[PDB]
DNA sequence: TTTTTTTTTTTTTTTTTTTTTTT
DNA sequence: AAAAAAAAAAAAAAAAAAAAAAAAAA
């Protein structure tokens, strides 16, 4: 956590929630099985 | 001639092997060290006066008050054992310490005191040992682990392998105190010799031996020895010694005499030494260069200059030849060095110094030591003085003592504590030498390293470091040392010494809660030797050397229990015959041998004496005298075996099974098994679970006796006698009048132990096993513990078992069980949970214990008396209510019973904070604990006056016996009778002042018993009454509980089938249980087959013996036929007749046998496959023990017949509802919106990191979302889908996590800012 | 606060965590600063004050151990997160089960769907007011259970294990209400779950939405996973007790009860074994029909004498049309059904073979029972040649070690010939044991004599590949070998001894140095896996197939594999 | 939901940045982490323009 | 005599829960 | 009597990485 979190904050990287461990973290679909269709449709929104 | 308590049912045996020495106390280890920790032995000698006498006396610097010890007493306890247990103080004692104290004058040290004084002040209370061997807590029963610890002294290892991946082998030693700083050196790839205390930061180590006041020069005479080149007129011709010249290649000719011994470039071989020697050539030739390569050792000075020619520690060459030579110093002084014999490690460790002079060298201990500070003079000098040199804060005890003098081969092994420089130096020597080659690494494995901390050690550590606690808190209070105005009462505070042992006894990872669901799980519990703990390793830094089993375990520590997993050998369990030594070490028994006889005496020898010694294996054959029958015989020498001589071992072992301990050696038949599986058994068995009926396993290993008897369930008879009144509740013994003490004459009672929570929750109850008024031996069982009968450990239960694959129903391992067996109630199970309901005091008034209770159903107060408690014997059903406790405001909080479980109240016990008012139901146990006090103590008198009286009588047989007169009055007055002047009227007035003490005896006994219950029993404070309500539910067993044999055969016991469809034989008897024969070959133990077949042959005598007793057959064909039984084939040391027992014996014999005999069978020296296939013989069954069975479905034979016999299978505390658990929707956690865990909280599963994985290791993610948003974290969102479930909506609505909001709070309260986007 | 409660222990005393002691600690310090920078005390003094507030805000914040450590919020509380609509028990095996369904305890049943059961009976009429539905519940009512009939009726749970290694670690199954207290599992299904009936307990879980639902059967279903995702190799490869069944019921003996006769068909095959009058095995003529799919996806049919065994033509009533008849023919090991198996599954798709692995679980569960297959000790004999094969060992050892003594070898030397030699007669008595079990059968072929494949139980459950093999017969007959002291140093004086007789002490100490080590192994090594495990899938998370194809022509070589011998794996 | 704050009178430098090893604080200045360790702790000074 | 490279050494990570000391 | 750290057991084994010291120049 320390190295990670200070890398993040000096940084100030966005977050992309692209991956399969991340979106967890958030509680969303994964990207990975059947919600791939459904981000398929909302990467096809933008 | 054995006990007749024993011949009720005299178990057949099969070893061959005669024993030698009988099975000791099996709980000699945790007495015997407790006995040492307490009692009164002067000159300390490893005691609680050890410890005084180590700290006392007291006195301040120049005070004038010294504060001096007598002796100390440990008074009565304040109740007994059971009272203890009941109520929940510890059972402990007192410590009245005689205190004297003197204070001098002004200037008299010498001189008298002016004053004395002497009291029995009061020091807090310690815990004392239970009879079984036992501490009691706080009303729960605590046993302390024996830790095996690292014997102090000094250890050296090697540290190879992985170190600089170079291959060079380091070399370490270290020093272990007992208490106190530890020493550590080694060396490196540079060689370069290093020291570090505690493992802090690496230092030279001649900087610490120059810490010592040794000079430099000092240094290196004393480590390495004197070459001498002497400058005669030229050439610095040497004083060459033969002995200092093997493996070393001359590049100069070495020559004396003018005749040429070594020419040039020729190596010195061993003939050249041999030349050197014999010619007697010593003084030799040099050139200059062979001088430049050496070293200088001391430091010279020229005559005028007076300065330093050169320093200690330096290459030579021509111009420093020079230099030195103009001096005319005829002495130079080398040290020899050569890299195969001594390296130059002392030396570089010299040129890796920082500085000369010792303060310097105590100002960098002192900074190492406390970093980051000035160093200063004085203060650096204390530290390192009484760092290592003073008792405050050093000390090696005996045995560090011990191992210290035999590891550096010296001669006494008493000595001081505290070291000496003669000391470090001499580990020095050592060390350098097994650099060098000579001497060996020690291997800490083996045991004679490590050592045995019991109870009494651990107590007298922690005493100690009390004891030094008030010490300095007293001599703080000294130092305002006041003229008399005070008594030793204020000096000495209580605080410390009761708070140091309790926290020791109470929290600690050595102390472990009890584990009392057997006999067995006590025996092999107390005698249990656990590595962890404080002064010992921990879980994480313990390779596979530390686990792994040593060579020298044999007879010490058993190689087939330790538990699986997370510990494998970190639990090494106790040997049978291993004991501990005087300084703490393993010794084990053995048979001395002389020339050629086997001495039946004993031998005890430790870990380090037995590798000196040759020993010769148990099971050699030897025929009427010990000598062997082969000349060549099995034996074990140095960590090996091998084949030796007849005439060449001393020693022999005692018995076949000195290298298992009981938690394995009733595993039967176990030399047939692999050794995992008999772990896995040998651990299991320690997991039964007291049944409804002990039953006799059929095959034992015949140590049964032993762990029953001193297990100390059994409430084993004390002085022989008759029973002359037998009950459930008590047995009264009528002792034997020779047997009996002359005075105080009496009678024995024992009160058996009724149904009481065992810390496991299951049942522990003893029942009588005498019939009224039958005789008993002394020492005997008189009441068969829980999972015991007839004085043997009965786990289990014996039971028809057959090996096939029925249905698939036994697919791994599971076990198919006949409902027969459910029905006979053979498995039932008693289960007792402990409830408890407090009742405080708070703001807005206290909590009432009432019944009147708002919002209830009447029904609800149905089963609470008027008061609001329940009855005893009302089943309650989860949900009920018992004590009824009340909130004011006011609002409902009663004691409610734990959802899912049914039960039966047996029993309410009520503690009341001392002067509070009793309540009813309160006041009504208070009378039933009264009345059976009084019952008690009433009858215990009347029955001592009936035996008096009848002495009484019979004293006056004789000298004036009158018939008429004896009952004309009653027994009021028995001592008006005429007698002659004889010593009997003395004797008869003796007995009637017995007789008055007696009664007041019994009236003041009653009068205490009645003011101990009338002081409401104290709580803890703020709590005003407590109520501890016990629930005896009953478990039969389920498709779902686990059951399993001795072997390790587990199994969760499957689908129950009627009984009509069981396998049933030729007879028809059905099959009760159906194994897998699958789990045989793969899980290799064979041993549970032949255990299986000496079964069928056990009850095959047994069907026989209930047939020819059902029948009318008296005495003679079945006294014939069990004689025939007994004998059976080769050497046994059964060697039992039946004369001896007369016809009313023979037919207890046969009736306790009806069910089965019971076979023994020593663990190595047990039965093999030619005395079963005998036994079977000699009943009526198939010699192959296979016979045919029909299908019960069917109706129908099996073809290739198959095995049935009787195995002895337990049943383990793994039941299926105690883990059967769901949830559907309860209370979640506060801090994060969760579902809790556990099943005491009525939890949910945790869905852990690694389903994660699995479910998106598949497509699915819808399924992993409702996982893990709207089923655990989601509060608005479980809320939500509920609501669409009950309206048959299956809508998700997705939110968002609330622990993810919450570690979102949490991150921004730290300085990191974090949001939410688009 | 919220997260920082002041929680209250049961009684008057308040015990939360340390972060209000913390807080109060630098809340305290600051106003004493405060205060003395009012009061103007000396810079020493506002120094040391100064100190120990930056040293109460490294304490505050280093929080940390709530978002590290193992019982962190990221791991504790994020990933692996407690759910509702959850249960665990112990489990146990049931044949009646098919591989699309597994069993569930009735408690556990009405305890996880208790809220599908009051929506059910809400939308039923039945009662009107949740309460009333719980109270129903509770009392038990006969109509509750006819709802969770209907709930159950087709709305698969998950059955999980405890340590999930992969994915097959958590399979969906149709539940199958049953009394007791224990999940019956599909047997099968247990060899993927590498769960054994020790007491191993699994956990129950309940998908909720119609999207999980489907999500359950169409994935996790556990007919949709027969195939592992490590290899093709099948995973639902018959295990112990159904192979042992099935191979005892193909195995010909030289003469049996019908032996030498014709049979018009499969079904009076078994008609004459059920009714007894034909033994379960003998090498008989039979008619036989397989039908092929040769031509293009026709089934074409074909009939011929075929030579077979009484057990083999019942066994043949069980394989569907498409396989062919050959592969019943052998004797069928363990290998020989798995390699079955995955021939129906690939020249028959996929429901066949489920319906095919139910079918053989069954009879092979139920000829095992009917085949009595036990072991006696009678089972294992000793060969005779043990005892003098040893003596020739001792002599040979006796006399390599008077060799050394005169000086012609080494210790080295000795010790290398000494355990070559014992490694020769191990071998020796190990082919003379093989021997003496394989082909022990010597019986009349309604002739004078012949010879066969043993029929003795330990033989015939070592080669059908049920439990144990070569290498753990070996020891249960013949000598155990040369077992390794602490140091593998293999001692010279091997384990002479063999399970079936007596094993003297010393030799006992000896194994327990074998299995010792072997036990702390399988524990740290399990302890060391985990992470491995971890580590490998932290490192492949992000990977997710997203394209068909990348059209690159670049790739790898890919060959046979030969390390300096035979091949040892092929390029297919 | 709702947060809370202190006014601290004197400054404080926040810790992880501090011993982050690299520190960030310690290479942003280009200063070794024990002068920084030092200099806040009160026990040393250094120099402002 | 200063400066770059490499080596060595020190420190910080990797799978059950707080009293004593000073002002 | 009130406020505050962990100096007050502990070390194994291995690895990553940072800081300091020692070659080896030109
Ligand atoms: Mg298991």
């Amino acid at each position: 956590t320390t190295r990670v979190l200070t890398e993040a904050a000096v940084a100030g990287k966005r977050d992309e929630l692209r991956g399969l461990k991340e979106n967890v973290i958030v509680g969303r679909l994964i990207p990975a099985g059947t919600g791939y269709a459904y981000h398929q449709d909302r990467m096809r929104r933008r | 001639v054995y006990s007749y308590t024993e011949k009720k049912r005299i178990r057949k045996d099969f070893g061959k092997r005669p024993q030698v020495l009988d099975v000791p106390y099996l709980l000699s280890i945790q007495l015997d060290s407790f006995q040492k920790f307490i009692e009164q032995d002067p000159e300390g000698q490893y005691g609680l006066e050890a410890a005084f006498r180590s700290v006392f006396p007291i006195q301040s610097y120049s005070g004038n008050s010294e504060l001096q010890y007598v002796s100390y007493r440990l008074g009565e306890p304040v109740f007994d054992v059971q009272e203890c247990q009941i109520r929940g103080v510890t059972y402990s004692a007192p410590l009245r310490v005689k205190l004297r104290l003197v204070i001098y004058e002004r200037e008299a040290p010498e001189g008298t005191v002016k004053d004395i004084k002497e009291q029995e002040v009061y020091m807090g209370e310690i815990p004392l040992m239970t009879d079984n061997g036992t501490f009691v807590i706080n009303g729960t029963e605590r046993v302390i682990v024996s830790q095996l610890h690292r014997s102090p002294g000094v250890f050296f290892d090697s540290d190879k392998g992985k170190t600089h991946s170079s291959g060079k082998v380091l070399y370490n030693a270290r020093i272990i105190p007992y208490r106190g700083s530890w020493l550590d050196f080694e060396f490196d790839p540079k060689d370069n010799l290093f020291v570090r205390i505690d493992r802090r930061r690496k230092l030279p180590a001649t900087i610490i031996l120059r810490a010592l006041n040794y000079t430099t020069e000092q240094i290196l005479d004393l480590f390495f020895e004197k070459v001498i080149f002497e400058i005669r007129d030229n050439k610095l011709q040497m004083e060459l010694v033969p002995e200092r010249l093997r493996g070393e290649t001359a590049s100069f000719d070495i020559e004396a005499n003018g005749k040429v011994y070594v020419e040039k470039g020729r190596r010195i071989t061993a003939r050249h030494i041999r030349q050197l020697e014999k010619d007697d050539v010593k003084l030799i030739e040099v050139p200059v260069e062979y001088i430049a390569g050496k070293v200088v050792a001391k430091d010279y000075i020229d005559e005028s200059t007076g300065e330093l020619i050169c320093a200690a520690n330096m290459e030579l060459s021509l111009d420093l030849l020079a230099k030195l030579s103009q001096s005319g110093h005829k002495r130079i002084e080398t040290l020899f060095t050569n890299d195969l014999d001594h390296g130059p490690y002392i030396s570089e460790t010299l040129r890796v110094d920082p500085t000369n002079d010792r303060l310097s060298a105590l100002v960098e201990i002192y900074r190492m030591m406390r970093p980051g500070e000035p160093p200063t003079r004085e203060a650096a000098e204390s530290l390192f003085e009484n760092l290592f040199f003073s008792e405050d804060r050093y000390d090696l005890s005996a045995v560090g003592r011990m191992k210290f003098n035999r590891s550096l081969l010296r001669e006494e092994i008493e000595g001081s504590g505290i070291l000496s420089k003669d000391d470090i130096i001499d580990v020095m020597k050592k060390l350098i030498d097994i650099r060098n080659g000579k001497g060996e690494v020690d291997d800490i494995d083996h045991l004679g390293n490590r050592r045995i901390r019991s109870v009494g050690e651990m107590a007298e550590n922690q005493f100690r470091v009390g004891l030094v606690r008030v010490e300095r808190a007293v001599k703080e209070r000294l130092s305002l040392g006041d003229l008399d105005t005070l008594m030793p009462q204020d000096m000495i505070n209580a605080k410390p010494i009761s708070a140091a042992v309790k926290e020791f006894f109470g929290s600690s990872q050595l102390s472990q809660f009890m584990d009392q669901n057997n006999p067995l799980s006590e025996i092999t519990h107390k005698r249990r030797i656990s590595a962890l703990g404080p002064g010992g390793l921990t879980r994480e830094r313990a390779g596979f050397e530390v686990r792994d089993v040593h060579p020298t375990h044999y007879g010490r520590v058993c190689p087939i229990e330790t538990p699986e997993g997370p510990n494998i050998g970190l639990i090494n369990s106790l040997s049978v015959y291993a004991q501990t030594n005087e300084y703490g070490f393993l010794e084990t028994p053995y048979r001395k041998v002389t020339d050629g006889v086997v001495t039946d005496e004993i031998h005890y020898l430790s870990a380090i004496e037995e590798g000196n010694y040759v020993i010769a294996q148990a099971n050699s054959n030897l025929d009427e005298e010990g000598h062997f029958v082969e000349d060549l015989v099995t034996c074990r020498s140095k960590g090996e075996s091998s084949l030796f001589s007849r005439d060449q071992v001393d020693y022999m072992d005692v018995s076949t099974q000195q290298v298992v301990s009981v938690g394995a050696s009733l595993i039967p038949f176990l030399e047939h098994d692999d050794a995992n599986r008999a772990l896995m058994g040998a651990n299991m068995q320690r997991q039964a679970v007291p049944t409804l009926r002990a039953d006799k396993p059929l095959v034992g290993t015949g140590m049964e006796r032993a762990v029953a008897v001193d297990s100390g369930v059994t409430a084993v008879a004390k002085r022989g006698g008759v029973v002359q009144y037998v009950d459930a509740s008590r047995i009264v013994i009528k002792v034997n009048e020779d047997e009996m003490y002359p005075g105080e004459a009496g009678i024995d009672i024992y009160n058996l132990t009724k149904y009481t929570r065992s810390n496991q929750n299951t049942c522990i109850n003893q029942m009588p096993c005498v019939s009224l008024g039958e005789p008993v031996e002394r020492g005997d069982v008189l009441a068969d513990g829980p999972s015991t009968d007839l004085g043997e450990l009965a786990l289990g239960q014996n039971m028809r078992v057959a090996f096939m694959p029925w249905n698939g129903y036994n697919f791994e391992d599971s076990i198919l069980v006949s409902e027969r067996v459910v029905q006979e109630d053979r498995f039932t199970t008693i289960h007792i949970q402990e409830l408890a309901c407090v009742s405080r005091d708070t703001k807005l008034g206290p909590e009432e214990i009432t019944a009147d209770i708002p919002n209830v159903g009447e029904a609800a107060l149905s089963k609470l008396d008027e008061s609001g408690i329940v009855y005893i014997g009302a089943e309650v059903t989860g949900g009920d209510i018992l004590v009824g406790k009340v909130t004011p405001k006011v609002k409902d909080s009663s004691l409610r019973v734990p959802n899912g479980v049914s039960g039966t109240v047996i029993d309410v016990q009520v503690f009341t904070r001392d002067g509070v008012e009793k309540d009813k139901r309160a006041l009504e146990i208070e009378e039933m604990q009264l009345k059976q006090a009084k019952k008690d103590l009433s009858e215990e008198l009347q029955i001592l006056e009936a035996g008096l009286f009848s002495r009484i009588r019979a004293v006056l047989v004789a000298g004036g016996v009158e018939a008429e007169k004896l009952d004309k009055l009653p027994r009021d007055r028995w001592l008006e009778l005429g007698l002659t002047d004889e010593e009997k009227q003395n004797q008869l007035e003796q007995l009637a002042e017995q007789y008055d003490e007696l009664k007041h005896e019994f009236e003041k006994k009653l009068e205490a018993k009645r003011r101990k219950i009338t002081q409401g029993d104290d709580l803890a404070p703020g709590v005003l009454k407590i109520v501890k309500v016990y629930l005896a539910v009953k478990r039969r067993i389920q498709p779902g509980d686990k059951m399993a044999g001795r072997h390790g055969n587990k199994g969760v016991i499957s689908k129950i089938n009627p009984i009509e469809d069981m396998p049933y034989d030729e007879n028809g008897t059905p099959v009760d249980i159906v194994l897998n024969p699958l789990g045989v070959p793969s899980r290799m133990n064979i041993g549970q087959i032949l255990e299986t077949h000496l079964g069928m042959a056990a009850k095959g005598i047994g069907d026989k013996i209930n047939a020819m007793l059902k029948q009318q057959q008296e005495v003679a064909k079945l006294r014939e036929f069990i004689q025939r039984a007994y004998d059976l084939g080769a050497d046994v040391r059964q060697k039992v007749d039946l004369s001896t027992f007369s016809d009313e014996e023979v037919m207890r014999l046969a009736e306790n046998l009806r069910k089965g005999m019971p076979i023994a069978t020593p663990v190595f020296d047990g039965a093999k496959e030619a005395e079963i296939k005998e036994l079977l013989k000699l009943g009526d069954l198939p010699t192959s023990g296979q016979i045919r069975l029909y299908d019960g479905r069917t109706g129908e034979q099996f073809e290739r017949p198959v095995t049935v016999g009787y195995m002895y299978m337990l049943k383990l505390n793994h039941l299926v509802d105690d883990k059967m658990h769901a949830r559907s929707t309860g209370s979640y956690s506060l801090v994060t919106q969760q579902p809790l865990g556990g099943k005491a909280q009525f939890g949910g599963q945790r869905f852990g990191e690694m389903e994660v994985w699995a479910l998106e290791a598949y497509g699915a993610a819808y399924t992993l979302q409702e996982m893990l948003t709207v089923k655990s974290d989601d509060v608005n969102g479980r809320t939500k889908m509920y609501k669409n479930i009950v309206d048959g909506n299956h809508q998700m609505e997705p939110g968002m996590p609330e622990s993810f909001n919450v570690l979102l709070k949490e991150i921004r309260s730290l300085g990191i800012n974090i949001e939410l986007e688009d | 606060p919220d997260l920082r409660p002041l929680v209250p222990l049961d009684g008057g005393r308040f015990a939360t965590s340390d972060l209000n002691d913390l807080y109060r600690r630098v809340i305290n310090r600051n106003n004493r600063l405060k205060r003395l920078l009012d009061l103007a005390a000396p810079d020493i003094i506002v120094r040391n004050e100064k100190r120990m507030l930056q040293e109460a805000v490294d304490a505050l914040l280093d929080l940390a151990d709530m978002i590290k450590g193992k019982q962190g919020r990221f791991r504790q509380n994020l990933l692996g997160k407690r759910v509702d609509y959850s249960g665990r028990s112990v489990i146990t095996v049931g044949p009646y089960l098919r591989l699309h369904q597994c069993g569930l305890p009735k408690k556990m049943a009405l305890e996880l769907f208790k809220p599908f059961i009051y929506g059910k009976l809400e939308l039923r009429g039945l009662a009107t007011t949740i309460k009333a539905a719980k109270k129903m519940v509770e009392r038990e009512e006969a109509v509750v259970w006819d709802i969770l009939d209907e709930v159950i009726r087709e709305h698969p749970v998950l059955l999980n294990r405890a340590p999930t290694l992969h994915r097959l670690g958590i399979q969906a199954f149709e539940p199958v209400l049953i009394e007791g207290k224990a999940i019956q599992l599909h047997p099968l299904v247990c060899a993927a779950y590498n769960a054994d009936f020790d007491g191993d307990q699994m956990a129950v879980h309940v998908p909720l939405t119609l999207e999980a639902q489907l999500e359950a059967r169409a994935l996790m279903m556990s007919t949709n996973n027969i195939l592992s995702p490590a290899n093709g190799e099948p995973i639902i490869v018959p295990s112990q007790d159904v192979v042992l069944g099935l191979y005892y019921m193909t195995r010909d003996c030289v003469n049996a009860k019908g032996e030498g006769m014709v049979l018009t068909g499969p079904k009076e095959a078994e008609r004459l074994y059920r009714s007894g009058l034909a033994s379960l095995h003998a090498r008989v003529k039979v008619r036989i029909t397989e039908y092929e799919k040769d031509a293009n996806g026709e089934l074409v049919a074909k009939t011929s004498l075929k030579d077979t065994t009484v057990g083999r033509a019942i066994l043949w009533m069980i394989v569907p049309k498409g396989l062919p008849y050959s592969i019943v023919n052998q004797a069928l090991g363990k290998k020989a059904i798995s390699k079955m198996l995955n021939t129906c599954y690939r020249i028959l798709g996929l429901k066949p073979t489920v319906i095919f692995a139910d079918q053989i679980m069954y009879t092979g569960f139920a000829y095992a029972a009917r085949s009595g297959a036990s072991v006696g000790i009678d089972d294992m004999v000793i060969p005779e040649k043990k005892h003098e094969i040893i003596s020739e060992a001792e002599a040979e050892v006796a006399e390599i070690q008077e060799q050394f003594q005169s000086g012609l070898v080494t210790a080295g030397e000795r010790y290398n010939k000494v355990i070559d030699i014992w490694a020769a007669a191990n071998d020796r008595v190990s082919k003379a044991m093989m021997d003496n079990l394989q082909t022990e059968t010597v019986i009349n072929r309604d002739g004078q004599e012949e010879k066969q494949v043993s029929f003795n139980s330990i033989y015939m459950m070592a080669d059908s590949g049920a439990r144990g093999s070569a290498a753990q017969i070996r020891q249960l007959a013949g000598m155990r070998g040369l077992m390794a002291k602490p140091d593998g140093s293999i001692i010279e004086t091997p384990i002479t001894a063999n399970f079936r007789e007596g094993l003297n002490v010393l030799q006992y100490f000896i194994s327990t140095h074998g299995a010792r080590k072997g036990l702390a192994d399988t524990a740290l090594k399990t302890a060391n896996s985990g992470y491995l495990t971890r580590r490998l899938v932290d490192v492949a998370q992000d990977l997710v197939v997203t394209e068909d194809d990348c059209g690159t022509h670049e790739g790898i070589m890919m060959t046979p594999v030969i390390e300096g011998g035979d091949v040892k794996e092929p390029l297919r | 939901e709702r947060m809370g704050h202190i006014e601290l009178a004197s400054p404080t430098a926040h810790i992880w940045f501090l011993k982050s090893l690299p520190s960030r604080i310690g290479l942003l200045l280009d200063m070794p982490l024990r002068d920084i360790e030092r200099v806040l702790y009160f026990e040393s000074y250094v120099v402002i323009e």
